[PDB]
RNA sequence: GCAGUCAAGCGUUAUAGCGACAUUGCUUUUUGAUUCGAUGUCGGCUCUUCCUAUCAUACCGAAGCAGAAUUCGGUAAGCGUUGGAUUGUUCACCCACUAAUAGGGAACGGCUGGGUUUAGACCGUCGUGAGACAGGUUAGUUUUACCCUACUGAU
């Protein structure tokens, strides 16, 4: 709790404009092959975690890419409004039979999702309102283990913690398992 | 009525008979209203009119100045245009902080008379493999709220600025005793991760790691802002 | 089915949001605070500013996404008009716009009041509950174009 | 074996968590083999942390 | 610098314990193996029994045999199928891994290669200064490895002797930056397109500026391309194809100096164009379409296709390796006559056009909605097939010379192989750090060098599809790269307003 | 917030240095998908008045405002602004009614529960110990008015 004001001030050094961190081609060719090769065992723990650059360690092959982003092309202006430039469709359909035979399918798509909400949801909470029911309000008993404070009790002990037992009632174990603090 | 009804309405029966009279005396009038305006209206939202009236005209003389301009009359490769984007430290000398700002006293007890216990005040980095001491022997606190991972990072080359991971703290300008404490404040020189910047050396090794200097404080605006020494 | 959409609540451009949802913090939350009161009553008085600032943009998002049509979840006349009419890939790109800014919104409300947790003094929680409306404001402002679009 | 492993850190705890009346305090008490944490049929017994030391080297929380 | 872990107690015992040695065993059994064709699915000879030890020359001189032609045997290249090339010898290569037992059969694909090796480059012959501004363009001589001409930012080209590492010409006709450069394909003639809207010839020999320039785009110019010497009657100059930003392509005559053609169809800017081997035109355009035009038409546009929902950024042809080098081989043997280079060319081209039954010249665009698209515009309108995983927008696209190939370069640090028939996705070649801007492929389709953002060039190897070697040097952005015919050169250019040259 | 861009101005005869309005990048990327340490003061009951930074009621202005309903805004404090559930915590959150369930000051520069609760007791952590606390639980007497004034009524 000392008042006295310190005299913060960095000194000129070329020690702060060196790189501090580099890695070869060589040693990220041996990370990148050796992350895919690891066979994690259930009873081995993580001591240490080794400092590497991850970003460029975590490469993955996608089949697929994201999609083309229209903005770029095409404003919200173009698109539509008074001053709007769009005229035509940006892909139009093949011919007539396949918009036909395109529209069918999506009928039959359509009806089909219908009845199977109508088989629960309309049966269920839609028809409730027509003749003013409502549920009864949930009660606040069923909310416990679920306050700020016994929350804030858990991320303090998972702090202070080196081990972490989950206990699990053997009745329904995967009941009683917490799969998002895990 | 579907589609555009009103506008159909006007092509079919017109306007009110005094519309084009009454839509001119009203703009004719707007001059005297402003005026009035600008003398009557007070507070915040005279303040507003005035910042308002500040910006039109300006924008009025931009205008102005482009068409009277337009009256008067990087060596990029092909598939880049049509494109777009000593040894002193920036901050030598930065404000002191006493160790009354930096720690908080923290009472202990049922009748509060223990105060060993301190609290950091500032936003600190802990580092990896960060396990809280037990509470009988935690003098020092660092709140799990203040605690930093990245840092926005400012490439003074190129004009950039990255959301970059923070590695080490290397030299609070205060004292030793917070640098090994982690406390980021103005003038920390921190270590960075920077990988997606594409650096490489002279002899082909990718560089991953470089010092920043901290040029704002997190304290006051709630993130950390930094200048890549380079 | 619902057959008309005529039951969808004004949308606001940016600034115009922008100063609504402001001044009515200004407007419905106390304004005077002074040095010499607690401590505790200085963060109460700022993470009220700055919970409020942002239930007002969340609830004036909410009122925009729940307004609108599912264009995909219509009878496929409706969903086939709508794409003539509107070019649904700017129709869900826009609503999927406002939906990330209402995420950031709150996100940004629940750090700052954390933050002011902390505060030590009436500076400094003043400079936080600043910060906040300015990056409230800052992820409002980059939602100019969709906006006007809806 | 863990405290063995962490040998450097002159001290690790072992925190428990689950579901309310999973048997958290039963088990500390069962290895403290003293009842040190009150223990209930009803749930919700365990209000706040506590520290016990199960050996020299050895928290439970 | 961040190090490999050390091996640990039990590595080294390991190490210290005595190692096995791959020998052949005398009492290896006979395999049953069927020969087949990577191109044309033909099978020669049926199950033939061959010994455990035989080595892949023999192989192949044994194949050359069965085909008949022992007097002029062709190397081939033959893979089992997963699929494993066949390295040394049969027993190494399928046996000993255990994957295919003796008493079972052998398929062997079997794909013809080139007589030649090219080796790799591995350090940099010289760094020449001469260029006031940043490198643009570069390309090398097709006739000859001893010359390069390289436009840069201070509106000037520049032809270097790259036996001496030393400037030779200096071109400084035009206006503005000259954004394309290019080389004729029977090496006759240097045209320069620049950011002044104009194009200009040179005489190489002479260091000198052929009439006036050429003039009537109204934008700068993007992208040249040369008519080729096998479609050029001999007695004739080709013409020369020109696209710009303004959305025109415009055909100048240079015996002439005229223009002939000026087609108009792109509603917006031209990315390039490139004048097939079939008498036909692709060019590449903001628009996100493809125009194919007829040369022998008047300029008109045979086949729209619209496929892309960005910018394409590039488009490539199977046989542009033998576009771009006419008559001339690696070897840089001048034939005697005009109707003689008109045939040679013509034999060189059709190595690549004529085979597997019919002839096809596909087509592959690279564009900015992250993809590719591979066409065969001849026979069917609809894209063969559609190349995706890119993660960011495709700068550059190369087929290899012999077309089995093709090489996409992104601006996620990435470069992609597929296959160049079907365009099925087979490797990803990883290790730069910031975004590459163009690729080059060697001339007998093994080695691939890519300049990068990060001021680096690399090397790789096709075959094992790995990193050959890594080249730093460059102190800025590298712009641009290209290896010579003869495979004896690369040079590389950017920021750094220096030529760089890199040999073995 | 930091880093940068522009330039209405200010400055100058050395295109040095300040610099309004604007604007870019990071925070934060496109198909509306899916709780993390407040270290020292809190809440009620009864009852009055004030502010306006107006939630409702009155009158207006604007908006693709057809009608109905609603959104933004102006004058405006005359008049209203509720009944309940929840303490393994509520520095709040749900249910409903309602025209509406607006914000705040006169404290926070009489009864009553949390709380400064001293002597009894138990558990936990630390200490060789007397004991102290990271803590948790329970039990525990402060009792005017007839004085002046103010206020309400009465001579
Ligand atoms: N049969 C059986 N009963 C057990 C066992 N462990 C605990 N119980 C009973 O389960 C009930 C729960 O005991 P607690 O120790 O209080 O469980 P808890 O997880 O600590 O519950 P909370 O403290 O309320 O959160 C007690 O009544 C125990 O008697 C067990 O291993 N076997
Ligand atoms: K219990
Ligand atoms: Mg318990
Ligand atoms: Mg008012
Ligand atoms: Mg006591």
């Amino acid at each position: 709790q000392d008042s006295t004001i310190p005299d913060a001030r960095v000194q000129p050094d070329r020690r702060w404009f060196g790189n501090t961190r580099v890695i070869s081609q060589d040693a990220l060719q041996h990370f990148r092959s050796a992350l895919g090769e690891t066979q994690k065992d259930t009873y081995q723990v993580l001591l240490r975690r080794n400092k590497l650059p991850m970003s460029l360690l975590e490469e993955k092959d996608a089949d697929e890419s994201p999609k083309a982003r229209i903005l770029d092309t095409e404003s919200y202006a173009d698109a539509f409004g008074p001053k709007a430039q769009r005229k035509r469709p940006r892909l139009a359909a093949s011919n007539l039979e396949d918009l036909v035979k395109a529209t069918n399918e999506d009928i039959t798509k359509y009806e089909e999702k219908q009845v199977l909400d109508a088989t629960l949801g309309l049966m269920g909470n839609q028809e409730d309102k027509e003749n003013g029911w409502t549920s009864a309000a949930k009660e606040a008993i069923f909310s416990k283990g679920q306050s700020k404070r016994i929350w804030n009790e858990l991320y303090k002990v998972i702090d202070s913690s080196d081990v972490v037992i989950h206990v699990l009632d053997a009745r329904d174990p995967l009941g009683t398992r917490c799969k998002s603090v895990e | 009525p579907q589609n555009d009804y009103i506008e159909r309405h006007i092509k079919q029966h017109g306007k009110r008979l005094d519309h084009e009279e009454r839509k001119r005396k009203r703009e004719a009038r707007e001059s005297h209203k402003i005026s009035e305006r600008a003398q009557k209206l007070t507070g915040w939202k005279g303040k507003q009119f005035a910042k308002k009236r500040y910006a039109e005209k300006v924008s009025m003389r931009k205008k102005i100045k482009a068409h009277e301009q337009s009256k008067v009359k990087d060596a990029l490769p092909t598939y880049l245009l049509d494109r777009e984007q000593k040894f002193s430290v920036p901050l030598p000398k930065v404000r002191g902080i006493s160790e009354e700002e930096m720690f908080k006293v923290i009472k202990t007890g049922k009748s509060r008379s223990k105060s060993w216990k301190r609290m950091i005040t500032k936003h600190t980095f802990v580092g990896e493999g960060f396990t809280r001491r037990p509470v009988k022997m935690e003098r020092i606190i660092r709140p799990s709220a203040l605690r930093q991972k990245k840092a926005n990072v400012t490439h003074p080359e190129l004009g950039v600025t990255v959301f970059l991971p923070i590695l080490a703290v290397k030299k609070n300008p205060q004292s030793p005793m917070y640098t090994q404490l982690g406390v980021l404040t103005k003038g920390t020189i921190i270590e960075v991760n920077v990988s997606e910047l594409g650096m490489v050396t002279a002899g082909g090794k990718v560089v991953w790691g470089k010092y920043a200097q901290v040029t704002n404080e997190p304290d006051r605006d709630g993130c950390v802002n930094a200048v890549l020494l380079v | 089915m619902q057959l008309s959409w005529k039951d969808i609540p004004t949308v606001a451009p940016a600034n115009d949001l922008l100063d609504i949802v402001l001044n009515r913090t200004q407007r419905k939350t106390p304004t005077v605070i002074r040095p010499g009161f607690k401590i505790t009553r200085i963060r109460a008085f700022y993470m009220r500013k700055v919970k409020y600032t942002g239930e007002g943009f969340v609830e004036k998002f909410e009122d925009i996404l729940k307004g609108f049509p599912n264009i995909n979840d219509v009878h496929p006349f409706h969903r086939d008009l709508m794409d003539t009419l509107y070019e649904k890939n700017h129709y869900k790109i826009s609503l999927a716009a406002i939906s990330r800014a209402k995420s950031l919104v709150e996100q940004v409300a629940r750090d700052y009041v954390r933050l002011l947790k902390f505060g030590q003094s009436l500076f400094q929680c003043k400079q936080l509950k600043r910060a906040a409306l300015g990056r409230m404001a800052t992820i409002v402002k980059k939602l100019r174009d969709p906006l006007a679009y809806l | 074996q863990f405290s063995q492993l962490h040998t450097d850190r002159k001290q690790i705890s072992v925190g428990f968590i689950g579901y309310p009346n999973t048997g958290k305090s039963s088990i500390i008490n069962t290895l403290r083999k003293k009842k040190v944490c009150q223990v209930a049929p009803i749930p919700g017994e365990t209000k706040v942390w506590q520290y016990i030391t199960l050996m020299k080297r050895i928290f439970l929380i | 610098s961040t190090l490999i872990p050390p091996p640990s107690k039990k590595q080294k015992k390991e190490a210290q314990l005595p190692r096995e040695v791959a020998i052949i065993p005398k009492d290896l059994p006979n395999v049953s193996i069927k020969f087949q064709a990577l191109d044309t699915g033909d099978n020669v000879g049926g199950a033939l029994r061959v010994p455990g030890a035989i080595s892949e020359k023999q192989l192949e001189e044994l194949l050359n045999q069965l085909n008949g032609t022992s007097d002029d045997p062709v190397p081939y290249t033959f893979s089992c199928t997963k699929t494993i090339d066949i390295t040394d010898n049969l027993y190494s290569s399928l046996i000993k891994p255990g994957y295919n037992s003796t008493e079972d059969q052998i398929t062997l694909l079997y794909t013809p290669r080139a007589v030649f090796k090219v080796k790799p480059v591995t350090r940099s012959s010289s760094a020449i200064a001469g260029h006031g501004s940043t490198i643009l363009c570069s390309a090398f001589a097709p006739h000859t490895s001893s010359r390069m001409v390289t436009g840069a930012g201070d509106n000037t080209a520049r032809i270097w002797d790259c036996d001496t590492q030393t400037p030779m010409h200096t071109l400084k006709g035009h206006y503005n930056w000259v954004l394309c450069v290019s080389w004729s394909p029977d090496g006759e003639v240097i045209a320069t397109g620049s950011m002044d809207n104009t194009i200009r010839l040179w005489d190489p020999k002479s260091g000198q500026c052929l009439g006036d320039a050429l003039r009537g785009h109204s934008k700068w110019i993007t992208s040249l391309s040369w008519e080729p010497i096998h479609l050029v009657k001999p007695g004739s100059k080709p013409r020369l194809a020109s696209s710009s930003k303004d959305g025109t392509i415009k055909i100048w005559d240079t015996v002439s100096r005229v223009c002939q053609y000026t087609m108009s169809g792109h509603t917006n800017s031209v990315s390039c164009v490139k004048w097939g081997g079939q008498g036909l035109l692709y060019s590449g355009s903001h628009d996100r379409t493809v125009r194919v035009w007829d040369i022998n038409s008047q300029g008109r546009c045979i086949n729209i296709l619209k496929s892309h929902a960005h910018w394409v950024n590039h488009l490539s042809l199977s046989t542009d390796y033998a576009l771009r080098i006419g008559a001339f081989d690696h070897t840089g043997k001048k034939p005697s006559t005009p109707e003689e280079a008109q045939k040679k060319a013509l034999e060189n081209y059709e190595k690549i056009c004529k085979k597997n039954g019919n002839s096809e010249e596909m087509m592959v665009t690279a564009s900015d909605d992250y993809t590719m698209f591979l066409w065969n515009p001849l026979k069917s309108t609809k894209p063969i097939a559609r190349m995706t995983g890119h993660q960011k927008l495709v700068n550059h696209v190369a087929f290899s010379p012999d077309g089995r190939y093709i090489v996409s370069a992104s601006f996620d640090n990435s470069i992609k192989l597929w296959d160049g028939r079907d365009g099925k996705f087979i490797s990803t070649f990883r290790g730069h750090v910031a975004s590459v801007y163009q690729v080059a492929w060697s001339s007998d389709c093994r080695l691939l060098v890519s300049c990068s953002k990060d001021t680096t060039l690399k090397v790789w190897d096709v075959r094992t599809r790995k990193l050959s070697v890594d080249l730093p040097g460059h102190k800025d952005e590298v712009y641009t790269v290209d290896w010579s015919v003869d495979g004896k050169r690369v040079c590389s250019g950017g920021k750094d307003k220096m030529v760089r040259l890199w040999t073995h």
